[PDB]
Formats: structure tokens, sequence, C-alpha cells
């Protein structure tokens, strides 16, 4: 299978074979197990190149996968500010829900990447966005101690 | 009518020539592999093997040698899986040669704690147990309730609990357990029952219950009166809600 | 119980670890060379405590580290034998450290811990320092305590550990191996000082006005918090002698062996203190949370048990009158249940460049907000199965990831029943 190369290549991060398997006409959008797009995995493990030359070939920027987690959740949850930008350039969700309840600014907020906070705020992020618990992005700061986060919050 | 008659397998001629150098290798992967491809691949499938003029001292010498020794607790894992599957599905096998072995490296290596880990040594030890019963056990699991590391103390201890269950009244009363009852068996049992950890001394107190169930509350009263009235009604409490 | 061995591992536990041995050296009066050069019997009278040389051993994967001790400003005095050093490093892989890499290594460290051990009149027990969203210092360091566990069960068992935050470095996998860690100290060690970069950020930052805070002026902050934790056991005293009667005093529940560090005053990197504080001011820094070297408040919780060390010439009649004080006024946050819980100690020498000061060792329930955070960063991480083929791939089950989870969420709950516990 062409479209399971594709996935091994775009976590692992072999920038060149990427583009040898796509010329190959691999599926852009080929799912692994768990509905894991290529663009999934090159946004969480941070290959910019990657994310680029998939996008340009049609990979669906608002893929969700079988827990409906979208690219912008793995990129704001991992801290690839590189990654977040150009997603968010191509039409990302900035206000995507996952499973658990979760937008991407949630993510990025939990694990203290106050410089992806502030692009999602600006692209139009859901500050008041709710969780399963019922907390918000500001709920987390107020109760993770982090008041530099609590600034850029209500900013 | 035993179901062991079903036709045996030889596994013998399914080793690969790269299985040697890879398992006495410095890359724990490649010990990793080495093991886990002859356990999944040669091993688990089959249900009998050869009891016939195979010899497997040499290939169960280096599953001790990991066991043992072997710095990667993946590698011990993985091991002892096999040394059971060896135990189980070639039955009658282990007389002296094979339990030897294999039986005083995996009392060494109950030192482990993982949950994971304990499971596969301990249960290779019962392995080893149901079929080479108090053979060598019986002399060498006393010996290493008498180690220092506390996890190996409590392990043995409960591994003598585990044999105790499953005792053999075959013969008249002259068998291995009473030979050494009171000299042996009783003197190392109370050093359990009188550790300074409680969760050891409570693995004693099991394994003080399960003695007087197999052989009389009445033979054991002497040490039970030099033992405290506190001490005593916990012994009693393990009694009352242990079988045979 | 005199001799304690000390140990460091990983890049940050040779860090702090050297700058512990820089202060107290100086606190003792050796010099780079190892010779006395002090005028105070005060100073030896405990000196074979920490010293034959320092009883320490250096230990890293990483090979670098090496040279950054010995070029160090002490780095001379470390004995040559007690370094014990990997070839290639574990690179934030707490399973590397745990099983693979530090294993392999871990046969050689613990021949010079007893090498150390062998030539003591009494051990007491040891002293870790390490940071635990590591690979090293945090899988290596906690297979090493187990590992001496068994092979000294009659000793304590006490780390300095230090917990990460997005504050210092932005490495995700860090909730990983500190989560794993954390698995490790409830289950093996006696007691743990929890050092919290969360916190020595937001002291550097918000009361220190230093705008970037290096690794160095967090360091800074460590190494005077070990040396006041550490004044009962280096110089005379009746109150918290030893190891043992520390922890005695100090942990009421196997599990709940967590402590909160904080001390006074906040000095900045050899500034300038003009005033030296007085006996109420000193006092009035215990539940001031902004002193407090673990990122939670006090005040949402209740203490279990506190130990107080005064260092300086002060009034041992002022100091009973303050701490009597500031328990009853505020004796709602002190658990009732366990009476006579606070306990103060004084020493007479104060720390280098210091007149008075006061550390506040606080077993306190509010500690749960920390693993809250650390929890809470796991889950998020651990639901989206993020970087799991590093840890599994050298032979770590996913299933180890679920249990370090639930078992650091009943040391949550724990914390938070004690807290709702009533006398009546
Ligand atoms: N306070 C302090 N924390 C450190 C230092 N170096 C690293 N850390 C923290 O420790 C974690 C990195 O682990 P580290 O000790 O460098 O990895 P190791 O070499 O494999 O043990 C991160 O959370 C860092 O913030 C240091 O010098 N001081
Ligand atoms: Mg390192």
């Amino acid at each position: 299978d062409l479209g399971k190369k594709l996935l091994e290549a775009a976590r692992a991060g072999q920038d060149d074979e990427v583009r040898i398997l796509m010329a190959n006409g691999a599926d852009v959008n080929a799912t692994d197990a768990s509905g894991l797009t290529p663009l999934h995995l090159a946004a969480t493990y941070g290959h910019l190149e990657i994310v680029e030359v998939l996008l340009k070939h049609g990979a669906d920027v608002n893929a969700i996968d079988i827990m409906g987690s979208t690219p912008l959740h793995l990129a704001a949850l991992i801290g690839h500010l590189e990654i977040v930008e150009v997603l968010l350039k191509h039409g990302a969700d900035v206000n995507a829900v996952d499973t658990w309840g979760d937008t991407p600014l949630h993510l990025a907020a939990i694990m203290g990447h106050l410089e992806i906070v502030e692009v999602l705020l600006k692209h139009g992020a859901d500050v008041n966005a709710q969780d399963k618990f019922g907390k918000t992005a500001f709920d987390i700061s107020i109760d993770n101690g982090n008041e530099d986060l609590a600034e850029i919050l209500q900013k | 009518d035993p179901f062991e008659l079903l036709p045996p397998s030889v596994i013998l001629d399914k080793f690969p020539a790269d299985f040697q150098t890879r398992i006495s290798s410095t890359k724990w992967k490649d010990r990793v592999e080495a093991l886990e491809e002859i356990h999944n691949n040669v091993l688990k499938p089959v249900k009998k093997l050869a009891h016939k003029n195979q010899d497997y001292s040499d290939y169960l010498r280096v599953l001790a040698n990991v066991i043992q020794k072997d710095a990667n607790v993946q590698a011990v894992t993985i091991a002892a899986n096999s040394v059971q599957l060896l135990c189980n599905s070639l039955r009658s096998n282990f007389t002296r040669s094979y339990g030897a072995i294999v039986l005083v490296p995996l009392l060494e290596r109950t030192k482990e704690k993982k949950p994971s880990v304990n499971e596969a040594i301990c249960s290779a030890l019962d392995a080893v147990a149901t079929y080479c019963g108090f053979d060598d056990c019986l002399e060498e699991t006393l010996n290493y309730m008498k180690h220092k590391t506390p996890q190996v103390r409590i392990e043995c201890t409960k591994f003598l609990t585990r044999m105790l269950q499953g005792w053999k009244s075959d013969g008249p009363l002259q068998n291995q357990l009473l030979f050494k009852l009171l000299p042996e068996v009783t003197t190392a049992v109370l050093k359990i029952v009188n550790d300074t950890q409680p969760t050891t001394r409570n693995t004693g107190f099991e394994c003080f219950a399960t003695l007087m169930k197999l052989v009389g509350e009445r033979e054991l009263a002497d040490p039970l009166e030099k033992l405290d009235n506190l001490k005593k009604k916990k012994i009693y409490e393990y009694y009352e809600k242990v079988e045979v | 119980m005199r001799e304690i061995v000390h140990i460091q591992a990983g890049q940050c536990g040779n860090q702090i670890g050297a700058k512990f041995w820089e202060v107290i050296s100086d606190e003792h009066g050796i010099d780079p060379t190892g010779s006395y050069h002090g005028d105070s019997d005060l100073q030896l009278e405990r000196i074979n405590v920490y010293y034959n040389v320092p009883r320490a051993i250096l230990v890293d994967l990483e090979p670098g580290t090496m040279d950054s001790v010995r070029s160090g400003p002490f780095g001379q005095i470390f004995r040559p034998d007690n370094f014990v050093f990997g070839q290639s490093g574990a690179g934030n892989n707490w399973a590397k450290g745990h099983y693979t890499e530090g294993a392999e290594l871990v046969d050689s460290v613990l021949d010079v811990v007893r090498k150390e051990s062998e030539s003591c009149d009494c051990l007491q027990g040891f002293q870790l320092t390490h940071s635990l969203g590591g690979g090293t210092g945090s899988g290596m360091g906690t297979l090493l305590i187990s590992k001496i566990r068994e092979e000294y069960p009659d000793r304590i068992m006490n780390t300095f550990s230090v917990v990460p935050s997005p504050k210092v470095s932005d490495t995700v996998v860090e909730p990983y191996n500190a989560t794993l860690s954390v698995h490790q100290l409830v289950e093996n060690t006696d007691e743990t000082y929890c050092i919290d970069n969360e916190a020595l950020y937001d002291i550097c930052f918000r009361t220190l006005k230093l705008t970037t805070p290096t690794y160095g002026d967090l360091n800074h902050l460590v190494s005077a918090t070990m040396s006041g934790v550490t004044t009962c056991l280096r110089f005379p005293g009746q109150l918290n002698a030893d190891l043992r009667k520390l922890a005695v005093n100090m942990v009421p529940f196997p599990r709940l062996h967590f402590f909160m560090p904080g001390f006074a005053p906040l000095t900045s990197r050899g500034s300038q203190q003009y005033r030296a504080l007085t006996v109420p001011e000193l006092t009035q820094q215990m539940f001031d949370a902004k002193n407090m070297m673990a990122a939670c408040d006090p005040r949402h919780g209740r203490y279990l048990t506190v130990a107080a060390v005064f260092r300086g010439r002060m009034s041992m009649k002022e100091v009973d009158e303050q701490m009597l004080n500031v328990q009853n006024k505020n004796s709602s946050y002190f658990v009732e249940w366990i009476p006579n819980n606070v306990k103060t100690a004084v020493c007479d020498i104060p720390p280098r460049g210091l007149k008075m000061s006061a550390t506040f060792i606080g077993n306190s329930t509010a500690i749960q907000e920390l693993f809250k955070r650390i929890s809470e960063q796991f889950t998020a991480m651990f639901r989206r199965k993020a970087f799991l083929h590093w840890y599994t791939g050298e032979g770590m089950d996913e299933m180890e990831f679920t249990e370090a989870e639930s078992n650091m969420n009943d040391l949550v709950s724990e914390y938070q029943q004690y807290q709702d516990a009533t006398a009546d």
C-alpha cells in the first residue's frame, strides 16, 4: 500500500522520500488505523516542509481522526508555532472540538505554549469554550498557577 | 486418560543461524528480538515438545544466563515466559539438569518489583514446581528466604506458600517435607514471621498457616508458644481462611 | 547515624549538585584543593557527614557533563573514581534511562556506591539530586534508587527532585518522564523535596525582577534551599538531627512524603541585603506563597507537619513566640489531629551573605495542586498518544502509562482526603 508508506515517511520525517512516494500517486489523505492522515503525523512531530508539501497537494486541513483530532489540535498540543500558522493560513478550524471536548486553545494552554496561544486567539479562538468537565482555557490558567497565561488570555 | 498422548512437536530444527550471536550481543534489541522470535514463532505455537532424544540444556542455560544477569528487564520477562513454555509443553522432562539449570537464577530475580516482571518470573517458578516438585526447590527456596534483599524474601516465601497449597502426600509420612520440617522449614519460616517489615511478616503469617493446615496445628504448637500472643492471632486468621 | 553518601544524576543533577557542594564547602571552610581554612569548631564538628573530599558520586549518560563539572570552580575536589559516565545520552527518554541504556551503566554506579559505603563508620542514608523531566536524571535516577533500596534497605533515601515546567523547557515529553518518575518516588523514597521550576521562574521573574532567568539564576535559589534544609544535618543541634528522625517527625503516611520547601529572605545572585530582617518578618515568609520553591498555595490546603530552621544569631525567645503566634492565628490551616505538628530549630552560623535566614520545610496538602498540573499535562498528551513509540520502542508497555496515571491520581485523592478530614 502506497498510502501506508506515505504515513511512515511523513511521521519519521524523511522530506525527500515524501516527494518520491507522492510522485507515485500516494493517497495524500491516507488513514492509518486510528484515522490519522499524514498531515496529522507531520504536524505532530514538527516537519514543516512536509506539512506545506501535503497541504498544497490537497490535504484535508480540517480532517479529523477516530478521536476527532484535527492536525491543528496536534500542532497546538506539541507546540509547533511554525506549523500552526501554516495550517490556519490554509483554513484550519480554530475552534474545532475533539471527543474530549477540547479546542486547540485548550491544548496550547495546558502545555504552556504561550506563543501559540496568542496566535490562536488572534485567529478568533473561543476563549470561553468548554471541555467535557466544563472548564475553559481561562479556568486552566487559574487552576494551573500560570499567571503569565491568565494575562495572555484576557488580552 | 492423559491428554498428553497427542503426537509431539520438535523445535531444534526451527532455530536460525544468526541466534547465538544475537542473544550474546551488546545491543539490547538484538537480544530481545532473538528471544522474542523463538518464543512467538517457535515456542508459543506448539503444544507438546519432543521427549525423546532432545537436549535442551544448551538452550536452557542461556535462558538462565539472561534471567540472572541480563540488565534488560524486558529480556528477563520474555525469557522466563520461554522457560515456562518449555516446562509446560514438555512435562516430566525437568528432572534435575533442566530444573536445576534455571532454578537458582529464577529465585535470584524475584528481586524485580515491576508487576509484569514479577508476574512472569513467579509464573515460571510455578512451572518448575508443578513438574519438579520439591526436588531441589525446597532446599534452595529456603536458602533465598534467608537472602538479604527484602523483595526476594517475601517472594520466595510466597513461593513456598504456592508450592505448599499444591503439596503431594505420596508415600508414608517420611517425605522430604518431614525430613527437614522442624530443622529447616520452620526455622526459616519463623525468620519471615519475625521480619522487620509488616508486608514481609504478613506473608510469613500465611506461609505458617498454610503449613499448620498441612502438618497439624498440634505438631507446631511448640514454636507457636515461643511466638507473641499478638502475632499468634494473625497466624490463626489465615489458618481459618486457607484451604487444601 | 553519621555519614551520608551523595549522588547526582543527569545534567540538572550535576548542576544543582555541584552548586550545593560549592555552598556547603564554603560554609564548612574547605577550599577547592580540599584543605581546611576555616576558623571555627562548629564547622568541623559534623564535617564527617558529607566529607572524608566529598563523599559524592557523579553520574550521567551524557559524557560531556564530566567536564562541565571538573571545569567548574570546585570541580577539582571530586574523587576521579566516583565519576561514572556513559558514552551516549538518553535524550529525554525515561525508558532509555530506566530500562535500556541507563540500566547497562547502573552496575558501574553501584560499585562506587558500595566502595564509598564500605568505608563508613555508620551510614545514615543516601541523597540524590536530579530532574524529573529528563531521561537520565529521572529514568536512571529512579532505577538507581530502587537498586539501592534493595541493596541498602536499612537506610534512608532522600531526594531533591526538580519538577519540569513549560516556563523553563518547551519539551512536551517531560509530563511523561515526570509522571513515570513520581510513580517511583512515592514507592521508593522516604522523603523528597519538591523543587518546582514553575515556582523558581515565578520567583526570579516577579519577586527578583529578572526578565529572563537562566539556569544559574534558578540554581542559586536551589543551592541555598539545600544548605538551609541540611543545616540541621551539618551542624550540632537537638531537633531534626539525622535523616531518620526528620522523616519520622515529617511523614505521617508513607506515600505522602513530598515536602513543599521554601525559605527567606529571597536574594539575587550576589546582591546587597542592606538591612537584615527581623524575627517577625522572617516568620511571615511561611504562608507567603511567593517564598515557596513549589508552585502551590498553602492557603488552598492544610499543613500536616512543618519544620522551621532559623539561621543566625537571634532571640530564641522571640522565635518561639512568633512561631507559637502564627500557628494559632491561622489555626484553621494546620491540621488539628496532629498536635505539636510544627517544629522549630535554630543554628547560630548563618548562610554566607546573610545575617539572618529562615527555611520552611512543609508537608502541605496543597502540594496536590502540583500533581494536578503534571497529571493534566500528562493526560492531554497521553489521550492523543503522542511520542509513545519512543518509550514502547525501548521495551516499555502502554499499560505502564495508565498505571502511573492512576497511581499519581490516587496520590492526589489521598491528599484531598486528609485535607477534608476532621477531628470532631
Ligand atoms: N533547576 C534546574 N533545572 C534544570 C537544569 N537543567 C535541566 N533542568 C530541567 O530538567 C529537565 C531536563 O532534564 P535533564 O536533567 O536536562 O535531562 P537528563 O540529562 O537526561 O537528566 C527540564 O525540565 C529542565 O527544565 C538546571 O540546571 N537547573
Ligand atoms: Mg541530558
